[PDB]
This record gives C-alpha cells, structure tokens and sequence, in this order.
RNA sequence: GGACCUGGCGGUGCUUCAUAUCCCUCUAGAGGAGCCUGUUCUGUAAUCGAUAAACCCCGAUCAACCUCACCACCUCUUGCUCAGCCUAUAUACCGCCAUCUUCAGCAAACCCUGAUGAAGGCUACAAAGUAAGCGCAAGUACCCACGUAAAGACGUUAGGUCAAGGUGUAGCCCAUGAGGUGGCAAGAAAUGGGCUACAUUUUCUACCCCAGAAAAACGAUAGCCCUUAUGAAACUUAAGGGUCGAAGGUGGAUUUAGC
C-alpha cells in the first residue's frame, strides 16, 4: 500500500531499537542516511529532467525531456553503486588515534585546547593531557549501584602555566570537559631554570606519596614517572629526573608534583634573600665563573659561613648510586625518547 | 559562492501606499509582503512570541489582509455598477404581501472541496397566505381540510414543501403545479363532499 | 508568476528568464507522466466537469482500413499512420471524401512531413522537394479551389516559392478561384522566390491585386501586411507607395492593426538617419492610434510598441515615448506587449530614454515604477542612470542605486562597479557624503573580493583600487588606505597621481610622517614622475623625523 | 541591548504608520487599542489562550558600556528588593527619630513590582517591615508608600418602570440549573403570584415549592404587598421554582430599602446557586461513581 | 504516561518547532489545524474524501521536496481551490523549485481535478521554538 | 495494492454489490409485498438465491481505509481509532480537537 | 588486613497524620435468587490476545453469512501488489498506553568544600550554593475566581499490544500464501461484573404529584408458541403478542463506591 508508508527517521527509530527494555538497563547495527548519495530527478528509467537533474540550458537552447540509454543508465547505477562503496570504506576507516600509556588506558591521550572562554579569551596556546579515569561507584537506595566517572586532566601551555583539575560525570566525555575547563582556571605558574628545567633538587612527601626530583643538564632528557613526563611536557620542562616512593596515587602524585614545582625557589629569590652573587660552576665550562644571580638591593659584604661540614639531610639512594653500590638492573635502562 | 536572499520587499514599501495592490484577492500571509511587525505563538518563559519569519501560526490563519477596509470601499465602488435599484413602492412588508402574496424559499449550500454538487438545495419551499387567495367558505374549507398538516390556523400561511424531484427548476415547477391544482381542486365541488 | 518570497525572487533578467523556463519545464514534465499514464488519472470528482484537467489522447485506435482511421489521424495530425492508411486505403480502393483528402494536403502542407513534437517517445528552405503532399496531390482524383489555397499556403509556410508558383500555375490551367489569404500566400512567394529588383515585384504584385480584384476576391488586413512585409525589402523604393497602400486600407474601409503600423514603421527604419522620413509617420499613427483599444488581428500585432519605441529612443522624443506608453497603458492594450525578449528590449529603451531625457525627478519616479516590478534593468540602463544622477548632481542616491544593483545581480559586473567608484570619488563632497561613499566603495571591495572569476587570478582593475584607495582617504578610513598601497604592489597596479596627492592631503591634517613616507615608497616602487614632487610635499608638509628623511633620501638615491 | 529595543521601536512605529494606512485609520490618532482591534479583524484566531494569538505591541540590562551596573546595590543580586527594604528602613528610622478591605499584595504581585524573584522568607520579611512601618504611626508620606502594596478586597438594583396600565414596577430574571426565569413585581398588588399565566398554586401543586416562592416576601415580611408575574422554562419543578424565587428576589429589591436589600443578601436570596449538574466521565458510572474495583 | 504526540525532554538539546512542542491538548489553544476545510463542520459531507486527499497530499509534498520542508504543511480549501502553504529551507537551488512548483500544481490539479496552488515560504535553518 | 486480503476482498464485495444492486432491489421488491401470488414470490425468493453469495450488501464490511482494520471505524472519516487519534492529535485533521468540558 | 565513604531494605516502636480515606461512623450496593455478560474449566475438528492491584460488557462505540485470523473438505501457483504470510520473537522496537500519579520531584550547566580521596554543599537576626529546562504551578476548556476535566516529568513493573499499522531478526514460498463451500459457540461446574426483583416509601390505572383500586399477590427481558422488523438466508438477532407465574421473601465472612 501507500498511506501505510512512513518517514525514514520514525523507520530507523523502529528498527535500531534505541529504547526499550533491553536498552532501558543493559538487562549490532547503526544508523546509516539513504539520501547523502541520492539527488534530485534520478530514477531506475533514468530520464532527463529539464532543469532539476540535468541543466536547463544546453548550447544555449532549452532542454526537452530526455531518457537515457541502456548502457548510459547501466554506467550511472555503476557509478552510484562505486560513490556508495567508497563513502561505506571511507566511513568504516577511521583515522587512528595517538595512544597513551598503554593501548586501552586513557592517560597521556591529548584533549585538544580547552574550549573558550566568555569573555574573548581562547586558550588554543594550552594543550590538555588525561592522567587517570576512574570508574566510580556509589550505594543508593533508589538506583542501586551509581556508576560515575571521576577524570584527573592536567593543562599546560608548554611555557611554565600548568594546571590540574578533577572532573565528576556521568559521561565519560562530559567529565573531560568538566576538568579541562576547570584547570585553565587553577593554572600554577612553575619557574623554569634557562626554560628547561627547575631551579633545585626537590624533595617532598605529599601524603604518602614521596617525589624526588633532581636538576639536569640540557640534553639529560625526562627520566621521570609518565605522568611525571607528561606533566612537565605540559608545563615546559625537557630535562629532570624523578622518582615515585611509596604510594604512587596518581592525584597524590600530581598534586604534591606542582606543590613542590611551585614552592621552588628561583635563583634570583635566593640572591634577593641572602644578598649574595648566586654563581654557576660548569664543568664543561672550567673554573669559569657565571653569575647567574645577583641581589637587587645592596650586596652583602659578609663572606658567609665557610661551613665544613653541611648538616644536609641526604637520600640514601643518591649516595649508594654515587657510590655504587647499588646494582639494580632496571636503573639506567635504555628507553624511547621523553 | 552560495546564493544570498534578498531583503524583503517590506523595506522598500511607503507608509503612503496603496495596501489592496499588495494583496489582490486572498492569498496566504507573506513575512516579505507584509510590513507590520506582528508576532504570534505562546511565548517561553521570559520570553516573546515568534516573529512573522517562518510562523507557521500566522500562515495557518485565514488572513484578512486582502480586505482591508479601503479595500472594501474601492470594491464596493466597483461593484455598485452590477446592482440595482429596490422598488420604493413596497419598502414594507405589509405592501409586500399585498402585492407578492407567494414567497420561494430555496437553499445554495457552499463548501470546500471539488464537487459542488448538493442534494440538500434541490428543495423548494413555496408560502402562501390563504387570505390572499381567491377563495370562498366552501373552497377555503376543503383545501385546508385536502393539504392538513401544511396549514398553519394560527399564521393562516400555506406551506407546501417539494423535493421529489432532483433538480431545483424541477421542484420549483412541481410546487407551482400543486399549488394550481390544490386551489382548482379546492373551487371544485364532488359527490362525496355531501355527506358531511 | 514567480513566487513571492526573497530567496526564490528573481535577480537578474537571465534569473527571470531560467526560473519562468524551470516552473515551464516542470509544468511540461508533469503533463508528460499524465499523458504517459493517463489511467492514474481518469478517476473524476470534479462537479461540475473539468475538461481541461483530464488525460489527453495523441494516438488513434481504429485499426481498420477506411476513413474513420484515417480521419482519426488526421484530426491527431499524425502524418506518418495518416500517410501509410491513405496509401492503404488508395491500394484497397475504398472509399474516401473530397474534403477528407484535402484535409490530408492541409496536414501534410502545413506540417512538411514534420512528425507533430510531443513531449517525448531557420536559414534556408524548410521545404523538401520529395515528399508524400506532392504525391498525393498528383494522385489525387479532384481538385478544388480550397486544396490550391492549402497547398500554396504550406508551400510559402515551407518556402517552397518555385512550386507554390507551379501550384498558381495548376489553378489557372484549372481556371479557378482562389481567396484572399491564398492570393497574400502568392504575393509572399512570388516576391522571395527571385531576387529581381523593385519594379518587377511591384508591378508583379500590382499585377496580382487587379487579378484578385478580377477574380471578384476581397481583399482583408492580411494583404496589406503581406505587401508592407515585402516591400520591407526594397525600403529606398518602398517607402513612397506604403503610404499608398495606407490610403487603400482607409478608402476600402480596412483599418490597419498594429502590426500594420509595424510594418510601415520598420519599412521607415531605413538604415541611416530616421529623422528624414520616420517624422513623417511615426506622430501620424500615434494619432491615428490614440486612445484606441485594439484586438488582435495579426501575428506581428505584439512587435509594434517594441519597434515603435526602438526608433523612439532613435529620435529622443520623450513625448514620443511617453505617448506610446500611454498607448500600451491603454484598457487591454498592454498585453500586445509581446514576448519576454520584446517586453524587456521595450522597456530597457523606455527607460534609458527617460534617463537621457526626464527630468531627474520624474526619472526616479519612473524608476521606482517601472523597476523592479516591470523589468530588471539592465548593467547599461544602471550605468545611463548612474550618468542622469551625476549630471543633476544627485549623488546621495549614488550608494542606495550600488544597493540596487546588488539586488539586480549586478555586483559581478565590472564595467558598473567601474562607473560608481569613478562617479563617487571623482568630486570631492561633504564629510556625510564622503562616508557614504567610503561604505560603497567598501562593500565594492567585498564584492571584488567575492567574485567567481576567482578561478584565475584576479586581475583587480587599476582605477578601481586608486577610486576605492581615493574614497577612503576622503572620508577617512586611512588604515584601509595604507592596506591598499600594499596590495598595489601586491596586484602590481599602477597608483594615480591625484591617488598620491589626496594621501599626501588626508595625512596632512592627521600630521603622520610614517604614513607619508610610505606613499613615497610605493611611488619609488612604481618609479611614477610624480614621486619626486610627492617628495617635496613629504618634506614640506610633515614634521618628518631623522629616519623617515633618511629613508627620503634613500629613495632619491634609488629613483 | 538598548540598540535592539530602539530598533525595535522604530520598527513598531513604522508598521504602526503602515496599519493605520492598512485601515484607512488616521496615523496620528491610530492608538494601541486600534492596532489591537486592527489585528484582531486582519489575522483573526480563535486560539482559546490569549496569550498565543497574534500581537502586535511596543527586562532590561543593568550595566552601561563600560560595565559600570547603574544601582548601587546590583552585586546583591536582588537590587530592587533590596533598594526597596533600604528604603523602608530609611522611612522607619526617620519615624522612630522624629517620634477595612484592604491586604497585602501576595508574593507573585511582589515579583511583578519589583519585576524580580523572590523567596517566601524575602516576601515575609518585607511584609513584617510593611506592617511595623503601619504600626509606627507612620504619616501620609509613608501611608502613600504603603497603599502602594494595599490591594483592594454591593447589588445592583433594577429602577422601576411603568407600564400601560399605569402600575408602577420592577422586572428581573435568574436562573438555577437548567431553569430559566423572568419576574415582574408590581410595588402595589395582593399577594397574586401567576406562573407563565397560571395561577402559582396550580402551576406549582408541589408545597416545597410554594414554600420556596413565599420565602423572599416572607423573610421582608412583604406577604400580600405585591403581584407578581414570571415566565419560566426548561429545568424541573423545584429548578424552575428556585429561578423564580432568585428573579422574584432580585425584583422585589427594586422596592426594599437597603438594609432589607443586604439582609436578603445575608440570607441567600440573591445569590445564584452555581450548583449544576456535573458532566459524567469515561471510565466511571456516573459524575463521581467509579466502576466496581474488581479484584 | 500519555505517549501521542509529545517530545520528551532528555537533554535539553534537541530543537523542536512551534508544533512539536505542543502536545494535543493545546491544538484549540495554543496551535491551529494545519489543515483549513469545511467537511468537518456540522451538517456538511465528504470528511473522508477530503482527510484521504490531505494525508496523500502531506506524503507527496514530503517525498517531492526530500530534505526541503522545514514544517509541517498547511492546507487550505475555498470552494475547490486548493491551497498548500509550505515553509521550505534555502539548500535547493531555486531553478529547482520552481520546477518542483510547476511540476507538483500541474500533477495535483490534474490528480485531483481542482485547481492546487503551492505558496512557498524560504527559512534559512528550521526555526527553533525551544530545546528539549 | 491494498492494505490486505481482507480490503481487497471487500472491495470485490462492494464492486460486485453495485453491479447486482439494481436486479437484487427489484427481484427484493417483488418478494416484499402481499400483492402478488404466492407462487410468483417464491419463484423471486429462488431468483436472489440463485445471485452470487458476495452480491449480498450485509456481506459488506466497513474496514479502515488506511489500515483495514474491521472495528473501531468511525462512518463520518472511514478511519480506525487509532489512525484518526493519530491524524487529530498531529492537528492534520480541520476541526477536531482535545474535548475538555 | 587498617581507616573511612556512600549504603539500604527491618510483619521494630513513639508522636503526628490520611477526608470518600487506614478503621469506625453515613448512604446505596456486591457476596442469597433468576436472568444477562465476560472469564476459567469440560467438550469440540474448530482462533488468538488480556490474566493481583494495573484481566475478567477487556481488544469489540460488538461474531447468523461476511466479520475471521479457527476447523473440515475442495481448489490456485510470479499469485490485487516490482508477490504474499494474523508465521516465531512486545525479552529487538516504533507506535499507543497501564501503573505508583488521588505523586513533586527530575534535572543538564556551573560554583564551592574536603590538602583537589570514595564524597559534600543545611541555618532568614541566614554560615556556598546558583540553576536554564522539564513537571507541578500558571494559563485554557466547560457555568466564575470554585469545581470538573484536561494536564501529570524523570523513573518502576525486561508491564500490555508483532492480531491497528510499520519495522529489526528468524522461518514458510506446490504453502505457515491465496480462494470457495460447510461448521463450532455446549454445560457438570466455578468466578467476575450488570440488569430485574424479593413489594406497602409497593403494584395497576388516570394523571404527571389533593385520585380510585390491588395487596400472598409482588416477581422473568427466562421457557414454549406466534407474529413482525432487518436480511439472500432468523433455528441461532431484535421488537411485539399469547402462554407459563417459577426461583426468590433483604442475603455469612467479606467487599465496592460516594464529600
Ligand atoms: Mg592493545
Ligand atoms: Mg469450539
């Protein structure tokens, strides 16, 4: 019949079966449009249609109603039926994406640039990283088991502006939004020496998460925890060494990551704060002495404690590798470039 | 590059023009035709209703724009060549009856849709008052008593209903016809008219 | 007939012209699947009757040999079945009517073998010397003066003067008498048949009128129109007997229709001057037509007020003109408008007449009149507009006419984007003015920037950037200015003196030596004479630092 | 912003001009009540929701161009309630130093006013400063202020006419039910009442319903003072008797003083019963009686 | 829950017209019929013939414009002429159109035996009355 | 290319019964009276069932013009219950609407 | 294994409550009888679906033939259809709905707190929440502003419908399709709902409310017979008439509805 007839949206909603009972809880096929390759006037009798299909106006002169040959109707079908199968292939072929950590885990996938902000401000400079997504679940009486996703993202602008931020959703997509939105408004600024590394070895204990990080020279490169990797790409830092003791809780990790980053002090702080020439030695440069900082106000003519012995609290796994005696054979493993 | 519409013509439209040239005869409501900033549909909370672009609302009514009072005048004026004068001599309904005594009601039915045909208008309805027949005792009498129930006593009006058959002309004629024959009948006098 | 509705409004003429030949097609194509399918169709609710709503018939269905087939084809003008069940029937010998044989010739004459055009499954002589009319005519058994009549009348439809002079041979060996149409078919094919000169189609044609006249014929509208047609060829000569020919048609009592009047107008429009002979004639019809309805009567009736105001706009006669107008604009007489080509042509010369003529009030007037709700002008009428208003000084109308412009698919069109910048930046005017025409000159830019002839590399007019870069400084959009001394030797046009003097003038008052110097430095780029004394001023009228005259004396050096 | 609504109103102004040259109207005098019923007669719809038919008519921002806000109290977010409390505070501290069918407005009225949103405590709070400024012997600078927050909370009498035969009297009408009726008192009579000509003990052979013909001259103890004449139809015998009591008190108020005129109010007489037969839905046996809830 | 001729609100996302918004109960209040004829009034004939021409008119107009309308149609009946009022989107060319208006007003008219116009109203996008 | 079997069996119903109508009302009125013989009646009572069985009127069914369905029909619109619940609360149909009393 | 977070369900009490509502109280009923009707069972060669509330005068605002999808028998094969299928799956769906709902909550999008942990965000003499939107409300219909309708979100029962129709999946294609003729449908029985009553506030008649009679009769729309209406067909439908005058004598626990 004809007036049993219906439209293709309220067909495809029939058919895929969206809703239901099966979809209702969770207790294949996929829409595909019918009219992207079709157009207007064309039919099985392949006739010319004045106007709507073929042009109005040929050398000039109106067109009359034309149908085409057998063969030409033949050679059309092919090259529909060619159009078809080449958008179908270019539809199933995707454009891989870039893994992180692993093949199926999230972190160190990129986001894009945050989306922008209201009031003209665009933050295309910033580039988002994930750094863990966590299936939460909650005990309700009237749903039973609440499923959530909590997602930890770290921005940056590769220039020392970096920050982090947790987002909560039930859609894992909306929860990247939630936390790469939310970061760019909690962005510490981390001091880099010469752009390319910090300032001073730093030891902290956030939690009970202890993170080492030591100074390197240029070219050292990041041998540092991989979401320590991707942090300091995100802030701007090329070369730095860090290692995770105890707990290695990812949001304890980067949490006590910038606390200890932004609580650094500069070069130029400490000789403001003592009054003294801050110099550099080099060893690639002899005893050639570089003033890397110097106080702003008046200098201190006091030639400082020469003090014999430094009451410094060290590592003892800085001085058994200084020393040696550590033989781990996982340490200062040949390793992809960070 | 893509073809970019035109402005409406509302903008280049005078306060001073002539509006029944705009809309000849009826014609479904047009946003670039129309110059009134007019809104229609329930508005959303803290909100307006829709503008006249694209209101399917003010497309759905049966607008009026083509009659326009001017427009009504000037039509009028047209048409008051076709029309002609009533006679001043019965400007009562009393001067009506003493010359017209027989009235013809018939029914023109209009509808949407393509067939005008409607058996409901084939039906004729002729009126009569007795009292401007001429009759005696005896023939008033028995063509009261012949068409019963057709008779009104009270409004002395005889009425006489005809649809048999399926044509207006036809009706009407039929009608005629009773009529002639109910008074001719009513003037005749019969052998069993006696014994009363 | 176009919908009324923005985006499916008309533009241009050609937008005109392609959506009247869409809404055709379409119209053609529908009446195609009726007649393809007619048993989708024949369902009938209508009351009363619609004839003109039901499937139509073009294929016979009597099968049998005789004359209700054949009558049945020929009153369907299939030629070909009507020709193959005439030769079949002729073979059987059955019977077949006079009148039905010479309807067949009739057919067959005014078609040339020519299969009538369905829907679907000019130079030389359309006429074919083989073919089935000639046959059957030749076998035909009786002859009669109505089948002489058709068969001349077809032959000089088809051009066939050579045997239409054989058939006028036939009747006079048959010593008949013909009509007055077929005597106006005997003079049309007796005239194009040779290429003799004047006095022998003359007197032939006189020759055939007394014959006429002998053969008690009477003559009619058509004769004369035929005559004037004819005579339309020898103009030089033809133009004293015309008037001949006119008083014939007033003494007999035949008045002369519009396409009568056409005739002697176009008989008048000897190539050369008009004002000679065309004076003498064109006020005499127009009082002989004015305040006249007309019927039509003659084919060429629709031409006239076309012809007529083509030589009007000839004669500059805005009088003229505005009585020929009121002649079209008279009870029913606008529909002898003609075709769309005529109606356009007409109007396109109505107005540029007025432009050239009217006074600039009386012009806009008829402007907003006539455009667009008449025709859509043309790039050539716009830029006659654009001339009238410079020359009544009305340039505040000048961006709103750009405006229109862009309504009427002119925006692609250079030469009128040429004539507007020139126009607008040739004057100095007011500040009010002045922007008006920087905004024109900027939505000029745009659409310069958005044309098609993108395809290849634009090749931005010379004087269109010097006008743009002109207006801009006038007004004082400088920033643009100093873009578009970049993009000079980014498009490698050219710059204009007067262009450096007016940016030399705009950064005087703003007292900016940067910008001064840059305008040198474009001009020692172009090596234009000019740079030299734009120099001077750069060193004269601007507090110039110590680089920027360094730079002046670099470019002294380097020119 | 501003420049919207300016456009706004210049093209309200120009379709304005272009209606009352639709109308044949005079652009000057063409007022909004013409453009109401102009639209009304060009577009009409029968749409029940007034709100939804077609209209054509002449919140604001709180901040200028440079983002200065005008109100010195916008960043409390509620800056016209506020303002409003500060100024009645104000009144009450000036008050405190230098020394009925009327209501207050409800909480919706509040929020027009002060074309903002307010929560139920706000509108509480304001209308206990409103009462303490009324308690504080406030004068008519602030009693002004608070009849704008007051919100306001008797029959018509038919005159008498005369008739032919020289009688003086009054007419009306009511209805009960289905029932329909119009009654003519006479000021002079005795005691006749006739029903649609009939004499009333005849037409109504029921005693209730005589009873309740007798009760509104009874109750103005007026038995016997007038003659009545009604015409009633549709409805039963106690609808239609009900109708001509309603219609015979209505009348008979022509004739009472005002104080017999309220205390026939006061008892009922001039009232009209809305009570109606209720419409009977799908789904259940009768207005109210569900089906038998089978188990 | 009553499931005719409603749009459930899920995420406040998707746009619906003027019509779909309005569920059923307010045609007489808040939204017109989008069909104008007199076969439905009291003491008048052929409901049927002219529903059965409306509902075949509604699905051809919606496969000879594929993808056009942005709205439901209007139609409108005076005496037998027919009206459909239709509000299309600008994608199609307008040579297009045009054809598609001659091509439908011939093979209507001729269908149905009475004289069919199609008024066309152009609207850049689907105008949104609110997001559900 | 009806709905179903079913339509396309009434329409055979109904095309049939227009096609007999006129012998079936006149072989009808000769057996429905008292006037004529007996005899002659019964002779008119074998005639109509002699007529084919799918000529009787009875045997036609008002089914749904748009979906066959056999109840549930409304006379006025030839629609089911539900295909006119449909067509009314899109609006597409003139008149009808939501009754609120 | 340590400490927390979100947790709930518990024939577990107390104090307030429910407004035709949980009980009592009010009225009229059902549960007793006949009849009507649906269902279950029995039976038949002889549909299906509905199945506590939320099925049971339900799909049906309706089955003598048709309807009809059932059965028996016979017939047809590119078939009215660029076939068809009332074939399987409502645990694939659209579509239209039930149900709590005689509910007022559902909520995206933000912000803040907990060291940026699973989480949390309440104070009005206010202490971090704001919320578009949806629903309620409002507005509208009917006779008001009341009332009744209408409306009534998100969720709940893998709730109902593949037999309105459409459609996913799977199956039949000389048949699970199509056509014709004929046929069921009863009662051992239980159950739901309805009608009529068991009378004297009644019955019959007149009247449409000032009467006269009846009163062991009251009481069948049932049974039997006949006629009539409709139809081609009445044994099976309806109406009327005649005949018969039966069960029944205000009905248990329980239970329905009404402000
Ligand atoms: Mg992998
Ligand atoms: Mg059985």
């Amino acid at each position: 019949s004809f007036f049993t007839k219906l439209t293709a949206d309220e067909l495809w909603k029939g058919a895929l079966a969206e809703t239901g009972a099966g979809a209702k809880k969770g207790r294949k096929k996929k829409r595909k449009d019918l009219n992207r390759g079709q157009i207007i006037g064309e039919g099985r009798y392949g006739f010319l249609w004045p106007g709507l299909n073929v042009p109005l106006m040929k050398n000039g002169a109106v067109q009359t109603i034309a149908q085409r040959s057998k063969e030409e109707q033949e050679k059309v079908e092919a090259d529909m039926i060619q159009q078809r199968e080449e958008w179908d292939r270019k539809k199933k072929m995707k454009v891989k994406r870039e893994r992180g950590w692993s093949g199926n885990s999230w972190g160190g996938i990129s986001l894009g640039p945050p989306d922008p902000g209201p009031c003209g401000e665009t933050y295309e400079d910033f580039d988002t990283r994930i750094l863990e997504v966590r299936n939460v679940f909650t005990m309700t009486a009237k749903e039973g088991r609440k499923k959530s996703i909590r997602v930890l993202v770290a921005v940056g602008n590769g220039k020392g502006a970096a920050g982090f931020s947790i987002g909560k959703a039930t859609d894992r997509m909306d929860a990247f939004r939630k936390a790469k939105n939310r970061a760019v408004h909690h962005l510490h600024y981390i001091e880099r020496y010469e752009d390319h590394t910090i300032f001073h070895d730093i030891s902290l204990r956030f939690k009970r998460t202890h993170i080492k990080m030591k100074k390197q020279p240029k070219g050292y490169g990041l041998r540092c925890h991989r979401a320590i990797i991707t942090i300091c790409r995100l802030i701007g830092i090329k070369d730095m060494y860090a290692k995770v003791s105890g707990s290695i809780n990812m949001l304890s990790l980067t949490q006590g990551l910038f606390r200890g980053l932004s609580r650094q002090e500069t070069h130029q702080q400490l000789a403001d704060k003592k009054g003294l020439h801050v110099v550099e030695i080099r060893e690639e440069c002899g005893p050639l002495p570089i003033v890397v900082a110097s106080p702003r106000g008046p200098l201190r003519k006091d030639p400082e404690p020469e003090d014999e012995v430094p009451d410094v609290k060290l590592d003892w796994e800085d001085v058994k590798t200084a020393q040696g005696m550590k033989r781990s054979v996982w340490s200062n493993l040949k390793r992809a470039a960070t | 590059p893509r073809r970019k519409a035109l402005p409406p013509r509302t903008e280049k439209m005078a306060v001073d023009q002539d509006w029944p040239s705009v809309y000849p005869v009826a014609a479904p409501f047009k946003p670039s035709a129309v110059p009134l900033p007019v809104r229609m549909g329930y508005p959303v909370k803290k909100g307006v209703p829709m503008a006249k672009e694209g209101n399917l609302e003010l497309l759905k009514i049966p607008n009026f724009l083509h009659l326009t009072p001017v427009a009504i005048k000037k039509h009028c004026e047209a048409l008051k060549d076709f029309c002609t004068e009533w006679p001043a001599a019965l400007d009562s309904d009393e001067k009506c009856e003493k010359h017209f005594p027989i009235e013809i009601d018939s029914t023109d039915y209009v509808s949407s849709g393509p067939s005008v045909r409607n058996p409901r208008a084939r039906v004729v309805v002729l009126r009569v008052k007795l009292s401007s027949l001429n009759l005696d005792d005896h023939a008033k009498k028995k063509l009261i008593k012949l068409v019963g129930e057709r008779y009104c006593k009270t409004t002395d009006v005889l009425t006489i209903k005809t649809d048999r058959c399926p044509l207006r002309r036809q009706n009407y004629d039929y009608a005629v016809y009773l009529l002639t024959v109910l008074y001719h009948e009513s003037w005749n006098t019969e052998e069993w008219e006696k014994s009363k | 007939v176009f919908q009324d509705d923005p985006y499916l409004m008309p533009a241009s003429s050609l937008e005109s012209r392609s959506f009247l030949l869409a809404k055709k097609s379409g119209e053609n194509v529908a009446k195609f699947i009726i007649n393809s399918y007619p048993k989708y169709f024949q369902k009938d609710i209508a009351e009363p009757h619609i004839p003109c709503l039901m499937p139509e018939y073009f294929e016979p269905q009597i099968k049998d040999i005789s004359e209700a087939a054949l009558k049945e084809r020929i009153e369907l003008r299939k030629v070909k079945a009507s020709v193959d069940m005439f030769d079949q029937l002729l073979q059987a010998g059955t019977t077949v009517s006079l009148e039905t044989t010479n309807s067949l010739l009739d057919l067959l004459c005014y078609y040339g073998d020519q299969e009538p055009s369905t829907d679907y499954h000019q130079f030389g002589v359309t006429w074919r010397a083989k073919n089935n009319a000639e046959r059957i005519f030749s076998l035909m058994p009786e002859k009669n003066e109505h089948s002489y009549c058709t068969m001349i009348r077809g032959m000089v439809k088809h051009r066939a003067y050579e045997q239409a002079l054989n058939l006028y041979t036939e009747l006079l060996n048959n010593r008949l008498h013909a009509d007055v149409y077929t005597f106006n078919a005997l003079i049309e094919a007796t005239v194009c048949a040779i290429n003799e000169k004047f006095e022998e189609k003359w007197s032939k044609i006189l020759e055939l009128l007394r014959h006429m006249v002998a053969q008690k014929v009477k003559p009619n509208l058509q004769t004369f129109n035929t005559i004037l047609k004819c005579l339309r060829r020898f103009h030089v000569f033809a133009r004293s007997p015309a008037l001949q020919v006119l008083r014939e048609m007033k003494a007999i009592g035949i008045e002369p229709s519009l396409a009568t009047y056409h005739h002697i107008i176009r008989l008048f429009d000897q190539p050369g001057d008009p004002l000679k002979r065309s004076s003498f004639i064109i006020y005499d019809i127009m009082n002989e037509l004015m305040g006249k309805r007309f019927s039509p009567k003659d084919p060429d009736d629709d031409k006239f007020f076309q012809s007529a105001m083509s030589i009007c706009s000839s004669l500059r006669d805005l009088e003229l003109a505005y009585q020929v107008h009121g002649l079209l604009k008279t009870g029913d007489n606008w529909k002898f408008i003609g075709p769309d080509q005529h109606r356009n042509f007409y109007y396109s010369k109505f107005f540029d007449l007025i432009c050239l003529m009217e006074q600039i009030d009386v012009t806009l007037k008829w402007y907003e009149d006539l455009i667009p709700s008449a025709y859509f002008p043309h790039s050539q009428t716009m830029i006659h507009l654009l001339q009238a208003l410079d020359v009544a000084n009305r340039l505040e109308v000048i961006p709103k006419i750009w405006k229109d412009s862009k309504e009427y698919g002119h925006t692609f069109r250079s030469d009128l984007r040429e004539e507007i910048l020139m126009l607008m930046a040739r004057d100095k005017h007011p500040p009010e003015l002045q922007v008006a025409f920087a905004d024109c000159a900027a939505d000029i830019k745009s659409a310069y920037e958005s044309q098609p002839i993108r395809q290849t590399a634009q090749d931005w007019p010379a004087t269109s950037l010097n006008c743009i870069a002109i207006l801009f400084l006038r007004a004082g959009r400088t920033q643009e200015a100093w873009k578009m001394l970049g993009l000079f030797r980014k498009h490698n046009k050219i710059p204009r003196s007067e262009l450096l003097n007016e940016l030399m003038d705009s950064a005087k008052v703003s007292n900016s030596p940067s910008q001064a110097i840059e305008v040198v430095e474009l001009a020692s780029a172009f090596s234009l004479p000019i740079c030299e004394g734009l120099t001077q001023r750069v060193m004269s009228d601007f507090a110039i630092n110590q680089e920027q005259k360094e730079a002046l004396s670099n470019l002294t050096a380097l020119t | 912003t501003e420049d919207f609504i300016k456009k706004q109103i210049e093209e309200f102004n120009i379709g304005k001009r272009h209606l009352a040259n639709m109308m044949g109207e005079d652009p000057e005098t063409f007022t909004q009540e013409d453009i109401d019923r102009a639209i009304a007669y060009l577009f009409p719809s029968g749409l029940f929701e007034k709100r939804a038919r077609p209209v054509m008519k002449h919140r604001a921002i709180q901040w200028g161009e440079d983002g200065r806000p005008f109100h010195y109290l916008f960043y409390t977010g509620k800056q016209s309630y506020y303002s409003l409390m500060h100024d009645v505070y104000g009144m009450l501290l000036n008050l405190e130093k230098h020394q009925i069918g009327s209501r207050w407005l409800i909480k919706e009225e509040l929020e027009e006013m002060l074309v903002e949103k307010l929560s139920d405590l706000d509108y509480m709070q304001f209308i206990r400063l409103l009462e303490k400024l009324l308690t504080s012997q406030c004068g008519a600078a602030e009693e002004e202020f608070v009849q704008r927050f007051r919100r306001s909370v008797k029959q018509l009498i038919e005159p008498v006419q005369y008739d032919e035969q020289g009688m003086a009297f009054s007419k009306s009408e009511g209805k009960r039910k289905t029932a329909k009726a119009e009654a003519i008192v006479y000021k002079h009579g005795s005691g006749r009442i006739k029903v649609n000509g009939i004499d009333y003990q005849l037409y109504f052979p029921i005693t209730q319903d005589r009873e309740q013909l007798m009760f509104p001259f009874h109750f103005v103890d007026r038995l016997g003072k007038h003659d009545v004449t009604c015409t009633v139809s549709g409805g039963g015998r106690s609808a239609q008797a009900g109708a001509i009591r309603l219609a015979m008190a209505k009348a008979l108020c022509s004739f009472v003083t005002e104080d017999e005129v309220e205390w026939m109010r006061q008892a009922g007489l001039l009232t009209t019963d809305p009570r109606v037969r209720e419409r009977k839905k799908p789904g259940q046996e009768g207005a109210r009686r569900k089906f038998t809830w089978k188990k | 829950k009553n499931r005719a001729a409603r749009v459930r609100v899920s995420k406040g996302d998707k746009p619906v017209t003027y019509e779909e918004a309005h569920a059923p109960h307010y045609i007489a209040h808040r939204k017109g019929w989008l069909s104008l004829h007199t076969g439905n009034l009291d003491g008048e004939d052929h409901a049927a013939e002219r529903t059965v021409e409306d509902v075949f008119l509604r699905k051809f107009m919606w496969g000879t414009f594929p993808g056009c309308l942005a709205d439901q149609l209007v139609l409108k009946r005076r005496g037998n002429q027919l009206e459909i009022c239709a509000v299309v989107l600008r994608q199609l060319s307008p040579h297009k159109y045009y054809f598609l208006v001659g091509y439908s007003e011939t093979l209507l008219s001729y269908f149905y035996k009475c004289p069919v116009r199609l008024h066309l109203q152009t609207v850049p996008s689907k105008v949104v009355y609110k997001y559900l | 290319h009806y709905v179903d079997w079913r339509m396309w069996r009434d329409v055979k119903r109904r095309k049939m019964a227009y096609e007999y109508a006129d012998e079936r009302l006149r072989i009808n009125s000769l057996r429905k009276n008292t006037i004529l013989p007996k005899i002659l009646q019964d002779v008119a009572d074998e005639e109509i069932a002699a007529l084919p069985r799918d000529s009787c009127p009875v045997r036609i069914r008002n089914r749904c013009v748009m979906t066959s369905r056999p109840r549930g029909v409304k006379r006025r619109w030839r629609l089911s219950r539900i295909v006119f619940r449909h067509l009314a609360d899109h609006g597409q149909l003139s008149g009808i609407q939501r009754a609120t009393w």
